[PDB]
């Protein structure tokens, strides 16, 4: 309600100009004495392990059977190609698993923009150079598989058998499902109608691209609303 | 390769990451302790 | 809904055994990695200034005109009696102001149990010794006045004129309207069907007696629900 003059006639002017899915300048005003560091540290506490995401789990390559072979028509090795596929960020709206179609022959540096566009898959970095291709029918094809997880679980306890039934040629890859990369906060002051000693907590947020920052901070906001009903009941 | 050895622990000579950003992510989940304040001191003051 | 297995099939077994109006052992289970300290500190952040209460504002005494006189038939002075009236906790259900009737003559230590019971006033501490009375018609009478406030506002800016129109004998008293006194939290672990690394955040809550802990944590809960609709709208 309106109540007395502490914070009740003090609106929080928190507004939006969006950069697509990877970084956002988050602004905040006004909050009173000593309210910057607990904000940055509590949503550094939540936004590192409590956030699910969709990362790279297990990649199938062509006739190259394991990670340390060679392919006729490529300069780099398959280990550096898969290393370039580890850093590839992908967004999946509402699918549990999806297989990404990729094929390109001839000369030309294949980037992430050559991936066949799906209705629920959007590439955040089309400029990511993976490997350099040459002549003499250098046909490369991959099947990128995306699964849901949260945070880091190692590749020795999860161990998965997609193609470990009789046709083989897959092996499990380390997965970093954690979306939130960096949050940096500035602690300048603000002023509104009620009181003067009020802190403006401007945030530089950085996300890899697996989960959008709006949906992630809304999920972390309702998780926070689920948190502080702890002091409620008796016994 | 020092995290399983006696040369490096969770407060002695260890850093295994590319940049500054997720080094504090790894440090918060009890895997790293040092060179994170040296990593965040190198970007808090020269950002403004 | 049921969704995937993160927290959705994880009920919060938060139950009630009530101690009347002053302290409550609050139990909680289960919450995952790193969810104890942000709970205790966020509802230490809310439950110190955001909570209204009803405390002692201004007390009228009998023919003793100011705080530093003497009364025929009492051992202690009026300043220690009013000091004992500062620590008296009182609950008011739905009244803006109420006047408490108190009268006792003869020998006998007058405590808070001698106050005339009102339909909306309940005494939490009847064992509170105020002063020691003697013989020789030691008749004492007071008019305890209760008003609504929130938190600490000093007695030099509020200044009130109840009996400062021509009959005098009142003066303004410092008021601590803040109900919540102490919350201490223990951070042992819990286990439920889904996952194992889950924290049991057991709370020792302490309240003076002005506002009941159930109503206070429900008000602070819906104030918290009013808080985190901040990240919603654009501009």
């Amino acid at each position: 309600m309106q109540g007395s003059v502490t914070e009740f006639l003090k609106p929080r002017l928190v507004d939006i100009e969006q950069v697509s899915s990877t970084h956002a300048k988050v602004t905040l005003e006004p909050l009173e004495r000593g309210f910057g560091h607990t904000l940055g540290n509590a949503l550094r506490r939540i936004l590192l392990s409590s956030m699910p995401g969709c990362a790279v789990t297990e990649v199938e390559i062509d006739g190259v059977l394991h990670e340390y072979s060679t392919k006729e028509g490529v300069q780099e090795d398959i280990l550096e190609i898969l290393l370039n596929l580890k850093g590839l960020a992908v967004r999946v709206q509402g699918k549990d698993e999806v297989i990404l179609t990729l094929n390109k022959s001839g000369i030309g540096p294949v980037t992430a923009a050559d991936i066949t566009h799906d209705g629920d898959v959007e590439i955040v970095k089309p400029q990511h150079v993976i490997c350099h291709l040459t002549d003499e029918n250098a046909s490369i094809s991959m099947r990128i598989k995306v699964q849901r997880g949260r945070g880091y679980v190692p590749a020795s306890t999860r161990i998965h058998s997609e193609e470990d039934e009789r046709p083989i040629g897959r092996l499990l890859v380390d997965a970093c499902y954690s979306p939130v990369e960096r949050i940096a906060y500035n602690v300048e002051a603000a002023r509104v109608e009620q009181r003067t000693d009020l802190d403006k907590l401007v945030i530089e947020m950085e996300t890899n691209g697996t989960i959008d920052p709006e949906e992630a901070i809304r999920r972390a906001a309702t998780i926070l609303a689920e948190q502080l009903e702890a002091f409620v009941d008796l016994r | 390769s020092g995290l399983a050895s006696l040369h490096a622990r969770v407060k002695v000579r260890i850093t295994e990451y590319e940049k500054d950003a997720n080094g504090e992510l790894v440090a918060k989940t009890s895997l790293k302790d040092t060179t994170v304040g040296r990593a965040i001191l190198w970007m808090i003051v020269p950002k403004g």
